[PDB]
């Protein structure tokens, strides 16, 4: 009865990590995706600057 | 004197209701436990069975569902037991041995216990006890077996006797049943000192080809059983000499300890007539007419009771015992002299003049286990639904050791024929 008890507690565990797991990597990944794309369109808009202090001269 | 009768799981309840329903009709006691008989042999031993103007069975109920105790409360002869020696949980057993003796049962089996003890107390001088069951099933099987690991703790010096129903895949409900039989077998051979095995392809044998029965129901198989139950408890329960308690039945019948495994058998057996003491005395060792799916022509007794009930000749009956002894001396192991004994009593069975019970300990026996091992073995070589019982905290080798000693079993059975 005590391996019965200690073999579904540790398949309880053992699905709450796996999961935390999954869910913080997921976010991290998304988050990152996000990120990415954000920057690129900041740096056009920093490109855009340049072109506009370009037409300055 | 005082008999416990335990009754465990659907086919244990389902038995032992009828057993009590039957020998409550032939002790003249009715559903409301009032004895309304007319012979004082209905009285003398009453008490064996039956704690006291009302009797009531010493019997404790007891299941891991409800549903069949609750059709047994409802069902003929229901009022007539002790409200609170109904002991049952909720959960189930899912047919499984580790389920009734490590998780499910073992919450529920103190409590049973308990009322052990308080029917145990109010004895006199408790000769043992009696457990029906399936070996086939989760409770019956695996609770009972822990039951009477567990009785035999607190009542060391005490008999042990059940009536065991054996599985076999003609007459089938999960594909586990060799299994849980097979754990089973295990803790009887270490733990009674009496079993009557009863195989279910017997009981379904004789229903469709001696009975006529086309279709047989447990309800078929069931009347069978609480007939040759009836028969086999007949010198417990009535005045007499011989087998008259269950230590002096197992001195009798069981030559070497682990040897105590039963093939019963009941004559009449056909689908008005008179019936001769020499017919009865033919159906009665006649393969045909036996409950464990062995033919005992293909073994030795060691030792046989049997049991005439009726009107009847004493010296034919003694005639015809001797008639078939001296007539098939080669089926009588001969290094155990008179290894057969007869008991008499006049009541008959309901609906019948005359019967016969045949009780035989016979080296044929190794036949119902050695199937059983090859059914679990074609199973166990492919590890094949053993996640029922691991998930439970069994582990592979408990399996290994239940096979193994089974076989060790069938090999002493083989020793013994050919000695
Ligand atoms: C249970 C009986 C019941 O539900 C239905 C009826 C009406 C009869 C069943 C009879 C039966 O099974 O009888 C067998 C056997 O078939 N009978 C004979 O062979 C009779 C005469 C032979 C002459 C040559 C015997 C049997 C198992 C009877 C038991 C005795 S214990 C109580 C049950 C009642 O019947
Ligand atoms: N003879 C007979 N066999 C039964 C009966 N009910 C179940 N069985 C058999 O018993 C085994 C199943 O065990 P069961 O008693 O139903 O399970 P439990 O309730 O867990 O003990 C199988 O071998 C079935 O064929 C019954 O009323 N009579
Ligand atoms: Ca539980
Ligand atoms: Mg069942």
């Amino acid at each position: 009865i005590q391996k019965a008890i200690e073999e579904n507690n540790n398949f309880i565990k053992m699905a709450k990590e796996k999961l935390a797991q999954k869910m913080e990597s997921n976010k991290e990944n998304r988050e990152a995706h996000l990120a990415a794309m954000l920057e690129r369109l900041q740096e056009k808009d920093k490109h855009a600057e340049e072109v506009r202090k370009n037409k300055e001269l | 004197r005082e008999i416990v009768h335990i009754q465990a799981g659907q086919c244990g309840n389902q038995i032992g209701a009828k057993f009590w329903e039957v020998i409550s009709d032939e002790h003249g006691i009715d559903p409301t436990g009032s004895y309304h008989g007319d012979s004082d042999l209905q009285l003398e031993r009453i008490n064996v069975y039956y704690n006291e103007n009302k009797y009531v069975p010493r019997a404790i109920l007891v299941d891991l569902e409800p549903g069949t105790m609750d059709s047994v409360r409802s069902g003929p002869f229901g009022q007539i037991f002790r409200p609170d020696n109904f002991v049952f949980g909720q959960s189930g057993a899912g047919n499984n041995w580790a389920k009734g003796h490590y998780t499910e049962g073992a919450e529920l089996v103190d409590s049973v216990l308990d009322v052990v003890r308080k029917e145990s107390e109010s004895c006199d001088c408790l000769q043992g006890f009696q457990l029906t069951h399936s070996l086939g099933g989760g409770t019956g099987s695996g609770m009972g077996t822990l039951l009477i690991s567990k009785i035999r703790e607190e009542y060391p010096d005490r008999i042990m006797n059940t009536f065991s129903v054996m599985p076999s895949p003609k007459v089938s409900d999960t594909v586990v049943e060799p299994y849980n039989a097979t754990l089973s077998v295990h803790q009887l051979v270490e733990n009674t000192d009496e079993t009557y095995c009863i195989d279910n392809e017997a009981l379904y044998d004789i229903c469709f080809r001696t009975l006529k029965l086309t279709t047989p129901t447990y309800g078929d198989l069931n009347h069978l059983v609480s007939a040759t139950m009836s028969g086999v408890t007949t010198c417990l329960r009535f005045p007499g000499q011989l087998n008259a308690d269950l230590r002096k039945l197992a001195v009798n019948m069981v030559p070497f300890p682990r040897l105590h495994f039963f093939m019963p058998g009941f004559a009449p057996l056909t689908s008005y007539r008179a019936l001769t003491v020499p017919e009865l005395t033919q159906q009665m060792f006649d393969s045909k007419n036996m409950m464990a799916a062995c033919d005992p022509r293909h073994g030795r007794y060691l030792t046989v009771a049997a049991i005439f009930r009726g009107r009847m000749s004493m010296k034919e009956v003694d005639e015809q015992m001797l008639n078939v002894q001296n007539k098939n001396s080669s089926y009588f192991v001969e290094w155990i002299p008179n290894n057969v004994k007869t008991a008499v009593c006049d009541i008959p069975p309901r609906g019948l003049k005359m019967s016969a019970t045949f009780i035989g300990n016979s080296t044929a026996i190794q036949e119902l286990f050695k199937r059983i091992s090859e059914q679990f073995t074609a199973m166990f070589r492919r590890k094949a639904f053993l996640h029922w019982y691991t998930g439970e905290g069994m582990d592979e080798m408990e399996f290994t050791e239940a096979e193994s000693n089974m076989n060790d079993l069938v090999s002493e059975y083989q020793q013994y024929q050919d000695a």
